[PDB]
């Protein structure tokens, strides 16, 4: 039931939905918008949740 | 403003010009749903909507709902 | 498949697409009957078209088998009510639901494909004289589709 | 309409939350659970929603 966190706005900028998936290996953490996730990656920051290296950031569309 | 019923059955709201072209609308839908306009087929009154045409041409009033399905080919 | 099929019926029960309806025939949840109303300002206007739908066990990884029970005059649909349409075979997607399949089928009614026809004989009429093809489609609707 | 979509179960099996993210290029569609999405990949089917080739399935968390 943690699926309801997808209703909350980006955990950082809070102006946008969480559509950035932070991908490390075959897993991913979707807590931020695409722009914030892309900016974390770009700054060399690791995943804010699990602190694993960020291999990829993708824009996620829920359907 | 018009409404689109997505492939998965959700309703999205679009802000559109009466003279807007179907090809643009699809583009808008691509921005919201992440679907290529080439894979979209918009249906209204049970009939498909041609890209070249426009909302005006097809008589789409405000608040009218469009239905999205996948591109298809009869054969 | 049942959980998926039930969901589809529930949304159909409540809010069905403009002209279409579907639901099981009798007991079996895997056998449905559907009705498609002929689109307005087409030769099929006023016609009520019945179809059968058989959901496979692996639905929706595999397409439902859809066929016309009502007779219809159209180059992509034959006299067995067989529909040759890509989303029923190659182009199927598990995200398509009966409502959307039914809607796609109506849109096929008004936008046939004479270039690669299921019924060649009707293809030539559509291509050459369209007033004729429309004339026949209208007669078939009144004869067969009322 | 995001509330109804994000919390709805897998569109495919209707039995599990949508945690399988279908990745293609810079975007993904989050529709199916991880199990159902792996089957699609495994059978080399494309993405149910956009029809693009599936590059990989990411098991996605949303804390
Ligand atoms: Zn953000
Ligand atoms: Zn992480
Ligand atoms: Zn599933
Ligand atoms: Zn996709």
């Amino acid at each position: 039931e943690d699926c309801q966190n997808l209703l909350k706005p980006c955990s950082l900028c809070e102006k946008r939905p969480r559509d950035g998936n932070i991908i490390h290996g075959r897993t991913g953490h979707l807590v931020t918008c695409f722009h914030c996730a892309r900016r974390l990656k770009k700054a060399g920051a690791s995943c804010p949740i699990c602190k694993k290296e960020i291999q990829l950031v993708i824009k996620v569309f829920i359907a | 403003q018009i409404f689109v019923k997505t492939l998965t059955g959700k309703t999205i709201t679009l802000e559109v010009e009466p003279s807007d072209t179907i090809e643009n609308v699809k583009a808008k839908i691509q921005d919201k749903e992440g679907i290529p306009p080439d894979q979209q087929r918009l249906i209204f009154a049970g009939k498909q909507l041609e890209d070249g045409r426009t909302l005006s041409d097809y008589n789409i009033q405000k608040e009218s709902t469009l239905h999205l399905v996948l591109r298809l080919r009869g054969g | 498949a049942l959980k998926r099929i039930h969901k589809e019926l529930n949304d159909l029960a409540r809010d069905p697409p403009a002209q279409c309806r579907a639901g099981p025939v009798g007991d079996d949840m895997f056998h449905w009957q559907a009705t498609i109303m002929g689109p307005n300002d087409s030769p099929y206007q006023g016609g009520v078209f019945f179809l059968t739908i058989h959901f496979p066990t692996d639905y929706p990884f595999k397409p439902p088998k859809v066929a016309f029970t009502t007779r219809i005059y159209h180059p992509n649909i034959n006299s067995n009510g067989s529909i040759k349409l890509d989303i029923l075979r190659s182009q199927w997607s598990p995200a398509l639901t009966i409502s959307k399949v039914l809607l796609s089928i109506c849109s096929l009614l008004c936008d046939p494909n004479p270039d690669d026809p299921l019924v060649p004989e009707i293809a030539r009429i559509y291509k050459t004289d369209r007033e004729k093809y429309n004339r026949i489609a209208r007669e078939w609707t009144q004869k067969y589709a009322m | 309409s995001l509330p109804l979509n994000a919390i709805e179960p897998c569109v495919i099996c209707q039995g599990r939350p949508k945690n399988g993210c279908i990745v293609h290029g810079k975007t993904g569609h989050l529709m199916a659970c991880f199990t159902c999405a792996k089957k699609l990949k495994k059978r080399n089917k494309p993405c149910p929603v956009c029809r693009q080739p599936i590059q990989m399935i990411v098991l996605t968390y949303f804390p």
